[PDB]
């Protein structure tokens, strides 16, 4: 059955399923697990980044866009690279060109549909990675939670990966909570790191094991790591 | 590489308290021939910017369809199109500047000179040149063409300085920009008595006022001179 229609992303299943974009889809579980969250003033990222070895480098998870967005990823960080890098591009023509910070709704929409075209096409495999963009605009803080497929959802709270169900019914059971954290950045910072720490199975989380990232109303967005999230440890 | 066919000249303009002023008569002209009388070249786009054209008509005409696509095109996937994200003064003129810029460097420029007149979301007023050179600047007062040099030193006389806006009311902003369309009117071969004025106000919104004319001319004088120099009767 499967071994007839897998064979290409252009090829329809009986079903009306599409398996290359679900083996794309199983690429994100396969990676390591990182969580988004926002409020009305703020919006954080916190990733747990993954080692080779203990003599390797923990690779980076999280990627600026523009002063106002960025993202996190989970899954083939060269697809995200690619992603991230038009997203670069778009947020740079719209101000250029408009002299306007680029919405994450729409920022959403243009990831939306670049990832629609490699589906449709022969030759051509789905995106291996799935992106999570926080921004904020003029409308407020955002979260948005791409899918290979194409599909882009806004969130008050979300976690992509592996064992990232924990830290999605961690974000679903305290969704009163944080999202009544405004002008204070820390406080949101640490129901985002107890968000994580509710996908933990292998290790404890540890200073250069942390990633984690902060946009909001009077915050460019940043990215801290090492020493910078050793308090929240 | 181009010549302007059918022209229209000044649009001239000035910033008070609230918000901005800009005038222009309702001519077409085809070379010295007053061709056109029901031209209008104060374009509107919002409830927030009006953009007012000089030169090449047929140009012109075209910049007014570039207007209306892009208000269509914010609109596209933007629920906040009426509200937070609506096109700002700033963002329409930085679209036209580029579009001015990269058609020069084309060598096929659009034979205009315009100025954007609006106030912005946070209640700013918002006043910008541009050309078929692409250069841009911004002034407390601004004309284009014959405005540039007799329009501006009475305009200025009103406002000189950034330290003059707050002072300067709407009824005598506006009562500066009739009188400067009347001066057009006595030394300007290619002005028209007929023309249009519109005020964009952080309060009361945009005003348009078309139909309106040149009155309170001074024409008495004449009957006394005779001759050119020692003719009597």
């Amino acid at each position: 059955f499967r071994n007839n229609y897998d064979g290409d992303t252009v090829t329809f299943s009986p079903t009306g399923r599409l398996f290359q974009v679900e083996y794309a889809l199983e690429a994100i579980k396969q990676g390591s697990v990182t969580v988004g969250l926002r409020s009305n003033t703020h919006a954080v990222l916190v990733a747990l980044k993954r080692n080779a070895d203990e003599l390797s480098s923990y690779q980076k998870k999280i990627i600026k866009c523009d002063e106002h967005m960025g993202l996190s990823l989970a899954g083939l960080a060269p697809d995200a690279r690619v992603l991230s890098n038009y997203l670069r591009q778009q947020c740079n023509y719209s101000s250029l060109v408009f002299n306007r910070k680029l919405a994450v709704e729409r920022a959403g929409h243009l990831l939306c549909d670049k990832a629609q075209k490699n589906t449709q096409s022969y030759g051509g495999r789905p995106y291996g990675v799935g992106l999570l963009i926080i921004g904020y605009d003029k409308s407020g803080a955002h979260l948005l939670e791409f899918q290979p497929s194409g599909n882009v959802t806004e969130l008050y709270g979300t976690a992509i990966g592996a064992r990232s169900q924990g830290a999605k019914t961690y974000l679903e059971r305290t969704l009163d909570t944080f999202i009544k954290i405004d002008g204070n950045p820390d406080e949101l910072i640490k129901a985002g790191v107890e968000a994580i720490s509710q996908s933990l199975r292998d290790e404890s989380l540890t200073v250069d094991n942390l990633s984690i990232a902060i946009v909001g109303k009077d915050t460019p967005f940043t990215i801290y790591d090492g020493e910078a999230v050793a308090k929240y440890i | 590489t181009q010549q302007p066919i059918v022209t229209g000249t000044s649009v001239i303009s000035m910033k008070y308290d609230n918000g901005v002023i800009i005038a222009a008569d309702n001519l077409g002209s085809y070379g010295s021939l007053l061709r056109f009388n029901g031209v209008e070249r104060l374009i509107p786009v919002g409830d927030n910017t009006v953009v007012g054209i000089s030169g090449d008509i047929s140009d012109m005409q075209h910049i007014e369809r570039l207007l209306k696509d892009l208000v269509t095109e914010n609109a596209y996937d933007n629920p906040l199109a009426d509200a937070e994200e609506a096109l700002e003064p700033s963002y329409i003129f930085e679209y036209l500047a580029t579009v001015m810029y990269q058609r020069r460097s084309k060598m096929n420029p659009l034979w205009n000179a315009i100025i954007v007149a609006g106030v912005q979301s946070n209640g700013d007023q918002f006043l910008r040149y541009v050309n078929l050179l692409g250069v841009t600047y911004s002034s407390p007062t601004l004309a284009t063409g014959f405005g540039a040099h007799m329009a501006n030193p009475l305009l200025r006389k009103v406002v000189d300085r950034e330290s003059d806006i707050p002072k300067t009311t709407v009824q005598v902003a506006e009562e500066a920009i009739v009188n400067a369309m009347r001066v057009l009117y006595y030394r300007d071969a290619r002005s028209s008595r007929n023309f249009s004025l519109a005020i964009i106000d952080k309060n009361t919104g945009l005003t348009f006022k078309k139909n309106l004319q040149v009155e309170n001319m001074k024409w008495d004088f004449a009957k006394d001179i005779k001759g050119y120099g020692t003719q009597k009767i």
